[PDB]
Formats: C-alpha cells, structure tokens, sequence
C-alpha cells in the first residue's frame, strides 16, 4: 500500500517502509451517491428580496459575495458548492448559501447550480451595507467574496478594488458587536495588495504571499500558490488525486464520466452501495473547551490528544489554529487565528484554541 | 501645482511655516523643476508611489500634519479615478491610521464608501 | 433522442449572431434532386446556435427533410440524441472562419468535434 505522509522531508519519509525493529423513492442524492440532490428549480423559487432575506433567520450559513456582470467571465460556482453539498453531511448540517451580487451574472450561472438544496439569492450589491444586514452577516460561517471581472481589467492598480473595499466595509460594520470577527475569505489577483486587508499588520512589498499576515490566517487566497502543483503532481502523480477527493469532496472518475456525457448532476434512486458512499470522511474542526478532551488544554501535549482522540473517535488530526496573540503576555482581543501544520508530539497546549482534525461519518 | 501654492502660501495667511512634500511616480519635466526652485525653502519633491509603503516612509508620511490627495477633475472615466483615489486613502491608512487625509471625490456614491474604511 | 434517424446527414454548426452566412442552401440543394426518391432522401439535423440559424432559415424553409435542433456540437449528449453512430455523413462547418485573428485556433472548434465524434 501507498502511505500519504505529512513531513519535512523525504529521507524521513524513508523510514515508512525501512521497519523491522530487527535485520423511499425520493431522489436524496446525485446518480452516484455522492452529492445531495434536489429538483430542478426554477429561478424566482430562490431569489430573495431584501424584505424577504430580512424574515429569514440565517445564521451558521455561507455568503458568497459576487462582483459579476453580463460581460465578465463565468466563475464557475458549481465548484463552490459541490464541496458544501457532499453526502458526508447530514442534512441538517448543511450550511445554507446565499449570493449578493448582480441577478444578471448569477443568471448566467445558475442552470448549473439548480439542482442543490439550500441556495438562496438575494439580487444586490456586496458593498451595500444594507444587504449585508439583511442577510445577517455576523452570524454566517463564512463569507467568501470573489470578482469575475478578475480577467478583463487592464489598470494594474485597481484589479482588487471591489474585493479589498467589500473586506473593509465588512470589517467597519456594527450590530446589536463589531465586524472585525467576522470569518472573511477574499480572493486576490494580484499578490501586492494582500496588505490593504488588515491593519495591525507590518506590510512589506518584498515579503511573500505565504508569510503575510492574512493568508497565515486563512483569510486571503490567490491562485498563485497553486502554481507548485505541477511539480507536485509530475512527482507523485497519486497527489492531485488525494487533493480533488480531499478538496472535492471525493470527486470519483465516475461523475467525470458523467459530466463528459450529459454535463449534469443527475438524481439518482436510493441504493445500499449508494449509502455505502456516503462513509467519506469530513474535515472540521473542534474547540477545545467543552468536549471529551476539554481538560488536556492546561498546556498539555499535542501528541496526547492525537493518540487519544484517534484511539477513541478514529479521527486525524492536520494541526492547530493557534490564536496569533495566545503567546504573548498581556491579553488582547485579537481573534485572528494563525495555523500550525503537523506540531511535534511535545507540543504545548493552550487552551483557547481549535484542532483541525477529520471526523468520520457515523 | 501652481493653483495650489498660489493658494497656500498666500501672504494673506498669517506666517506659515509647513513644508510642503510631493510624491508622484512620474519624473516632474522642466517647467515643475523650475517652479519647485522658484520655491527653494517650502517645497521639496520625492518619486514614488503613493501604494508603496516604502515611499510613504521616505516621506515620513508617520509625523506629516496631513495629506492631501488631489484630483484630475477633467478625467475622461470618473469612477475610475474615484477608484484609484479611494485606492489611495486605502494604503495610507494601511500604513498610519491616525492620520488627516484630505481628497477629492467626483461622485456622491464613491464619497460613501470611503466611510466604510475601518480608519 | 425519440424520432429514430438511421442513413441521415448531421450538420454540426459552430455559428454565432456576428458571424457571416456560411450559405446553406448551397448545401441543402444537391441533397434534395429530383433524381432522388422521396423515400430515397437524407434527413438533414443542424446542430448548433438557434441564434445562426435563425438568421440562415429563410432560404432552406421550402425543403422537406431539414430539423434543427438547438444545442453544441462539443455536447456529447446532444450528438447521441441525433444517433450520430447511424449517420451517413456528420458534417463539421464553422461561421467563424473569417473573423477570429489568432492564426493557431481558427479550426480549434473543428478538430476538438471532430476528435470529440472520434472518442
Ligand atoms: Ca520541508
Ligand atoms: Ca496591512
Ligand atoms: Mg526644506
């Protein structure tokens, strides 16, 4: 078998195999079991105005700010919310999505997104602070602001423009508490202009991406760290195929064959294989203040909690997304959290802090 | 530039005593250099860019009393400039936010969002 | 994918509403002769933009054989629903032959059909 290893190195992974120590009938799900699926709707079922976005209480949901237009290139969000729809959740705990943006580019989308359960429109602007309210920005898990028109401007300058000022206004806005913690992703074109995305940061120009405040956060993404994938994949050519079933939501060759065909996620009937599918496992994440392992956060050992958590639960664990002010001595109020890849087994243990682990599906 | 310090080192003011620093990418041709030696003690010029936080620690941007922004009120797109100036604002609070900017808005709309900048 | 087509003609269609007139008529007349048998005739299926033949369909609405059915030649679901392994002849034209200037995909539509029909 082929062991998929987390090190430093790779004459450290050589010792992976140099080991002795001697010498009933409702279509729930797609046509392969592994998305949800719905019925086809129609547009007007789930376009929502301000007044009807206000009534519904939306809270634990995903809002996809969208600068799009009649003109610009398609994103392609059947991407996004594939992953969000994958048959390792229940139904309950699906996030439901929501997409600001122009009802013109979301028409030119939607006949691929109609087929999912819980997606909503509501036909504004991100930068309106008034649509942000209604769908109740401060208790949504993510937001995720992308531009389509991240192609076709040529300034150089300005490319970034609407996504760094949608950022800020989020991060300016107030409720009956302040939008500084609201969980943002944006997406970036130009790397530069990562450091207009916070403020108590110390910016640089010559820094790269990946030491920058805001992507070590998880809060910024360019495509431009993907641009080490082809040697990756040239290497061990198993890589990109553990990423797309990891990133994917384990995205088998058979719905490749069935996109090539009819290029459409098609229901399916209910089979016992089918639910024999859904035993992927789910990346989350865990607070370490009231579960089973509460107590081991009084600066305990990392290495403590992986044996006992995957002894018990049977669930991996990446690392630690590590508060960026819990090492310091005077307390603050700084909720941007860092992330730590693989700590070592002596590892300290604060206990305000989050685990990303992977949950098996009971 | 010759409107402006017409109308800021007017003798109609009191005794004022602020220096004056520019910063513009492009090199100044010979018409700006002789203005600013026609204004030898209380204008000084430095190149650079206003979104590189290197040239704003040149001009020790940090203890400056304010900062202007002017605008090209004759440009042939006016949400683009808003863009760009509103661009402007964004990295100089990125470097120091407490700060005194003053600029120049050509809409209304582009004038709102620049409250939404969390300095 | 219910009127079963065997020993037919598909016209696949790379057309837009800018693109020239590529003239089917020319092509519709020699397989519409008189020396031919009613019974003897092809059945002739466009496949492409409904938009380009809409603007083509007022010189071939007098011929008896012709369907249309509006969709992509690229779409593999599109071309089994046309029976395209019972076909005579698939014939691959392109509108765009004229206006593109890149000079290296001017028959990039062609060949990925052609390869695509060949999979
Ligand atoms: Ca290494
Ligand atoms: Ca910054
Ligand atoms: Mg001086």
């Amino acid at each position: 078998t082929l062991g998929f290893f987390i090190a430093s190195d790779a004459k450290e992974v050589k010792r992976a195999f140099f080991y002795c120590k001697a010498c009933s009938n409702v279509k729930k799900y797609d046509s392969t079991g592994m998305f949800h699926w719905c019925a086809p709707k129609e547009i007007e079922k789930v376009i929502l105005t301000r007044s009807e976005a206000a009534m519904t209480v939306l809270s634990g949901h995903v809002v996809v700010c969208i600068f799009g237009d009649v003109s610009s290139a398609l994103i392609g969000l059947r991407n996004l919310v594939m992953p969000l729809r994958a048959s390792n959740f229940h139904y309950h705990e699906l996030k439901h999505i929501v997409f600001v943006g122009s009802i013109e580019y979301l028409k030119r989308e939607w006949e691929t997104l109609h087929n999912f359960p819980k997606v909503s429109i509501l036909p504004g602007t991100p930068l309106s602070r008034a649509d942000l309210r209604a769908v109740n920005i401060n208790l949504c898990d993510m937001c995720v602001i992308l531009s389509a028109n991240q192609n076709n401007i040529d300034d150089t300058s300005l490319q970034d423009k609407e996504c760094i000022l949608a950022s800020l206004n989020i991060k300016s806005m107030q409720f009956d508490t302040t939008g500084v913690n609201i969980p943002i992703i944006t997406e970036l074109v130009n790397d530069t202009n990562v450091q207009f995305l916070d403020q108590d940061d110390d910016d640089d120009p010559d820094t790269e991406l990946y030491l920058t405040q805001p992507f070590a956060c998880g809060t910024a993404f360019a495509v431009s760290v993907l641009d080490s994938l082809m040697s990756a994949t040239y290497f061990n050519d198993n890589i990109l195929t553990l990423i797309r079933t990891l990133v994917t939501g384990g995205a088998t060759p058979e719905l490749e064959a069935l996109i090539a065909e009819e290029n459409a996620l098609r229901g399916g009937y209910s089979t016992p294989q089918t639910l024999a599918n859904r035993d992927r496992c789910r990346v989350a994440q865990l607070a370490l203040l009231d579960g089973p392992f509460a107590d081991l956060g009084d600066g305990g050992c990392y290495g403590d909690l992986f044996c006992k958590a995957l002894k018990t639960y049977n669930m991996l664990c990446f690392g630690i997304y590590r508060l960026r002010d819990a090492h310091l001595s005077t307390p603050s109020q700084c909720t941007k959290r860092y992330v730590i890849t693989n700590p070592p087994y002596e590892f300290e243990l604060v206990p305000t802090d989050l685990i990303f682990c992977l949950m098996q599906f009971d | 530039v010759s409107n402006f310090l017409k109308d800021f080192l007017h003798k109609d003011r009191d005794d004022v005593n602020v220096e004056i620093v520019f910063l513009h990418n492009i090199s100044p041709n010979l018409e700006l250099e002789a203005l600013f030696k026609r204004h030898f003690t209380q204008v000084e010029f430095y190149q650079g860019s206003v979104l590189n936080p290197h040239d704003l620690a040149r001009v020790k941007i940090e203890s400056a009393d304010a900062c202007l922004i002017l605008a090209n009120k004759y440009c042939a797109d006016p949400d683009a400039e808003d863009a760009s100036n509103i661009m402007r604002v964004i990295s100089i609070k990125n470097y120091h936010p407490k700060i005194r900017i003053i600029t120049q808005m050509l809409q209304y709309h582009n004038k709102a969002h620049l409250l939404n900048i969390p300095s």
